RNA sequence: GGUGACCACGGGUGACGGGGAAUCAGGGUUCGAUUCCGGAGAGGGAGCCUGAGAAACGGCUACCACAUCCAAGGAAGGCAGCAGGCGCGCAAAUUACCCACUCCCGACCCGGGGAGGUAGUGACGAAAAAUAACAAUACAGGACUCUUUCGAGGCCCUGUAAUUGGAAUGAGUCCACUUUAAAUCCUUUAACGAGGAUCCAUUGGAGGGCAAGUCUGGUGCCAGCAGCCGCGGUAAUUCCAGCUCCAA
């Protein structure tokens, strides 16, 4: 019949537990810090951690010296490597259970941009990022999840048809513009 | 089903094809012919996902009935014709040869070829016999039948059909020593010398065979095609030369190449 | 025309069919999506033919614009468009015409067709009074 | 059945029918997250009423 | 104790079959009379004709007249009890109307203070019991 | 003679089988009508013609049950195909466009294909992701700092109200291109498009489990709430409301 594909999965887990203090309280910290949307945001990141948890733990259990420990051990530590989330000289995967959910949301490009400096706060990051003003490498991006990679890291930069690069000012500076240019003939 | 069926689904169809699910529902099953449908290589997909001549199915069509596809030395026109293993495909209006043979990773591999290796073709008999008149016939992988064959071929040995004449040139006898090639199962299209032949009566015989590496791997004597004399293939040989190398050596080959060329 | 550049890559020739294939990107800084007729009279520019042989086709602009990639096929001879095309192409250049009639029509007049047996005019006849 | 059901819907009824009052509109999404993270992991000051609630009614 | 032989599969499956009918879940669930007795007949709602508006007193400890409904299902033209859960909704019910009928929360059992009741009204004359309580839409006059 | 407590035989199945799905320490427990493979059926049975292949049903013959036309002599049926109705129900969409793609059939590069593709309805479900950001005044807070409480600013961070107060953008209107068989949508790009940015976020809750009010007003064992404990008989943190909070 149909030529689709439905091959979907969901990227988040809920915690099992609502109404814990010390768990919301730990997650809106997370969410204030990184200037979030919502809890799913913090949600699928921790998935994504547990997930690679998972597979290192399933390695580790995994004897040494086999030929699959190696070949994925090595595939799994140059991908987070290449995310910069690991240390290019902690290539273990014992270091891996040792990642946190913090150096994963620090390397969404929302927190990039502010740390860069193109931002005042996160939430101006946020809203820049969403109003199509910031480019990585030639390609502009609206995506605030963006993982950046370590050579994409010196990259991040304005996009040239924003009003921060290039001209082309906005609707409501032309505005203005044409509005006191009318005032005075 | 009241009768054979002539459609093919684009999931159900072989692997090896490189057939990827979104384009189309369906698959271009392959007409009846030499080779069997499983370890087949239509036209069709040959003309349009490996050279990427074509974009469709129409233009691999007009392609094909303007008649410049010559498998096995004659014009064949139908667009899902059932290539096979070790068969030439001659387009001489670019003046360009094939010969299908499967790649390290077991499928079929664009192999350009010299006009002048382009006018044989080697294959593996399949059974022998006295027909009508003392007369001795033998077949083939394909569905070649030829007659009066010299009397020391026996089975699953290996013969050097001469085209435009459909005649024997040379042959190669199935014993240790010889260099082959493994056609079908987890071990296909590896380039091995046989090393032993163990008997099963009433059983499919398993050969282990080793190749330059040192690697030996067994298989089954039906998926058994000797192609060579000795330590020297009788044909050129694809790009890797039949050696099977793990996930690690491949990726650190691709390393060394992106390094190479970065 | 101030800032609007082709490039062309994956580019081949097939006798086969008797045109070249090729995989063209446009760049277009700050501009609308280059038109057919633009991108062709360029590429024939480029290729040094008169520019109404050439077809091009599936033109995706990139996000945020910029780029935008294509297909770009052109032929040694005007004659070979009509031998080995599809024929929505030369009907967007007006080298076809397709002024036909509905599907569903077709196959009701089909229908008739097999209810009227043997007689040529009333076989042929059969769509004239159900118009 | 007992004849009782005269009495459904009493309260509802009974009760005045005070309107809401217009407010401001409150924000939503990521800004209400922030507003809320502000609320009780910036102005935090230490107090000897044991950590009141954000409903508290002192 | 219990067995442990390394061929004594056949009677610690027997065994887990046979134990397993003593639980009261697996024996509703495979036995087939709890859903026979069912009067959804296994669904989760279901449609009913309202036959007359009812009150059932509360349980010994309250004291209240609680609001239902008999109720004659469409399918099965069988006659159940079902609570009109809100402060003024039997007004909004009359006679002789389409009635959607859910489960009252616990699974065919009664809930509450409300004796025998194991079911709810939803909505009625399609129109949605919420919705009339909200005053979201008035009732089709 | 053969088969049976190593469960035959019989009965049930709300049983098509499998690849698989959900749950996810390990072990398991449920679900697999459903796009791939295999089987069966074309209202129920039964019997056949042709053909390589059918016990074919968009072939035929007969019976059983429904049901169409009729000048009453006859004649014609099989949507568990695509649409679309009725009926059943808690429960499921357009009587749309096209063979352009994937393939198939044919005497065949040329015709055909409700296979299939395309669009429509579509909060089944899955992914991404707006509903605001910033600057300066006020009044607070910080290890703030200057003299060692008193006053101020060489700093950092919230909240409340304002000609603030002028920057940025989509959501929408809509030129063109592009996509495409023709289109639609997305992606581009002109022109408008934001200060209650009223271009207005909801659904459930605030005794405990379980995050959040011993607030105010009504009712007074009533109305009702309450999955479970329980609440309600006159200042109810539990009902009905307003405000304020909480969760997503
Ligand atoms: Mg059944
Ligand atoms: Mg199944
Ligand atoms: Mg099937
Ligand atoms: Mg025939
Ligand atoms: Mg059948
Ligand atoms: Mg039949
Ligand atoms: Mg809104
Ligand atoms: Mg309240």
């Amino acid at each position: 019949p149909v030529a689709r594909s439905w091959v979907c999965r969901k990227t988040y887990v809920t915690p099992r537990r609502p109404f814990e203090k010390s768990r919301l309280d730990q997650e809106l910290k997370l969410i204030g810090e990184y200037g979030l949307r919502n809890k799913r945001e913090v949600w699928r990141v921790k998935f994504t951690l547990a997930k690679i948890r998972k597979a290192a733990r399933e390695l580790l259990t995994l004897d040494e010296k086999d030929p699959r420990r190696l070949f994925e051990g090595n595939a799994l530590l140059r991908r987070l490597v290449r995310i910069g989330v690991l240390d290019e000289g902690k290539m273990k995967l014992d270091y891996i259970l040792g990642l946190k959910i913090e150096d994963f949301l620090e390397r969404r490009l929302q927190t990039q941009v502010f740390k860069l400096g193109l931002a005042k706060s996160i939430h101006h990051a946020r809203v820049l990022i969403r109003q199509r003003h910031i480019r990585v490498r030639k390609q502009v991006v609206n995506i605030p999840s963006f993982i950046v990679r370590l050579d994409s890291q010196k990259h991040i930069d304005f996009s040239l048809r924003s009003p921060y690069g290039g001209g082309r000012p906005g609707r409501v500076k032309r505005k203005n513009a044409k509005k006191g240019q009318g005032g005075a003939g | 089903a009241r009768g054979p069926k002539k459609h093919l689904k684009r999931v159900a169809a072989p692997k090896h094809w490189m057939l990827d699910k979104l384009t189309g529902v369906f698959a271009p099953r392959p007409s009846t012919g030499p080779h069997k449908l499983r370890e087949c290589l239509p036209l069709i997909i040959f003309l349009r996902n490996r050279l990427k001549y074509a974009l469709t199915g129409d233009e691999v069509k007009k392609i094909c009935m303007q008649r410049f596809i010559k498998i096995d030395g004659k014009v064949r026109t139908d667009i899902t014709y059932p290539a096979g293993f070790m068969d030439v495909i001659s387009i001489d209006k670019t003046g360009e040869n094939f010969r299908l043979i499967y790649d390290t990773k077991g499928r079929f591999a664009v192999h350009r070829i010299t006009p002048e290796e382009a006018k044989y073709k080697l294959c593996k008999v399949r059974k022998i016999f006295v027909g009508t008149k003392g007369i001795p016939h033998l077949v083939t992988h394909d569905a070649r039948t030829i007659r009066y064959p010299d009397p020391l071929i026996k089975v699953n040995d290996t013969i050097q059909i001469d085209l435009e004449t459909g005649k024997i040139t040379d042959f190669i006898k199935f014993d240790t020593g010889n260099l082959c090639m493994v056609t079908g199962g987890a071990n296909l299209g590896r380039i091995g010398v046989i090393t032993n032949r163990e008997r099963h009566p009433g059983s499919f015989d398993v050969v282990h065979v080793k190749d330059a590496n040192g690697n030996s791997f067994a298989t089954r004597l039906s998926n058994i095609f000797v192609i060579g004399k000795g330590n020297k293939p009788w044909i050129s040989l694809p790009r890797g030369k039949g050696i099977r190398l793990t996930i690690a050596e491949e990726r650190d080959k691709r390393l060394a190449a992106k390094q190479s060329s970065g | 025309n101030d800032t609007v550049t082709i490039r062309t890559r994956k580019f081949m020739t097939n006798r086969l069919l008797q045109r070249k294939q090729m995989v063209i990107d446009v760049l277009h800084p700050g501009k609308a999506t280059v038109p057919k007729t633009e991108i062709r009279e360029k590429l024939a520019k480029m290729y040094k033919t008169t520019p109404d042989v050439i077809f091009v086709f599936g033109f995706r602009t990139h996000f945020g614009g910029g780029k935008t990639t294509g297909f770009g096929m052109i032929y040694d001879s005007l004659d070979y468009a009509k031998k080995n095309e599809p024929k929505h192409r030369l009907a967007r250049h007006g080298l076809y015409e397709k002024k036909k009639t509905s599907r569903k029509q077709r196959k009701e007049r089909k229908n008739r067709m097999k209810k009227v047996r043997g007689t040529a005019k009333a076989n042929v006849g059969a769509g004239k009074k159900p118009k | 059945v007992h004849g009782s059901l005269a009495r459904a819907g009493k309260v509802r009824g009974q009760t005045p029918k005070v309107a809401k009052q217009e407010k401001k509109k409150k924000k939503t999404g990521r800004a209400k997250r922030r507003m809320q993270y502000n609320r009780r992991f910036v102005n935090v000051v230490p107090t000897f009423g044991k950590k009141k609630g954000p409903n508290a009614n002192s | 104790g219990k067995c442990r032989g390394l061929r004594t599969a056949r009677k610690l499956r027997s065994h887990r079959r046979d134990q397993k009918w003593h639980d009261k879940q697996y024996k509703k669930a495979h036995l087939g009379t709890a859903l026979k007795a069912n009067p959804f007949g296994g669904a989760s709602h279901a449609k009913g004709i309202v036959l007359e508006k009812v009150g059932v007193e509360a349980k010994q400890p309250n004291s209240a007249i609680r609001k239902c409904v008999r109720v004659q299902l469409i399918k099965n033209g069988k006659k159940i009890t079902a609570f009109v859960p809100n402060d003024g909704c039997l007004n909004f019910i009359e006679e002789n109307d389409e009635v959607l009928v859910a489960g009252f929360g616990r699974k065919g059992h009664a809930v509450g203070d409300i004796p025998g009741v194991r079911f709810k009204v939803v909505k009625v004359a399609n129109v949605s019991l919420l919705a009339l309580y909200k005053g979201k839409k008035e009732r089709p006059r």
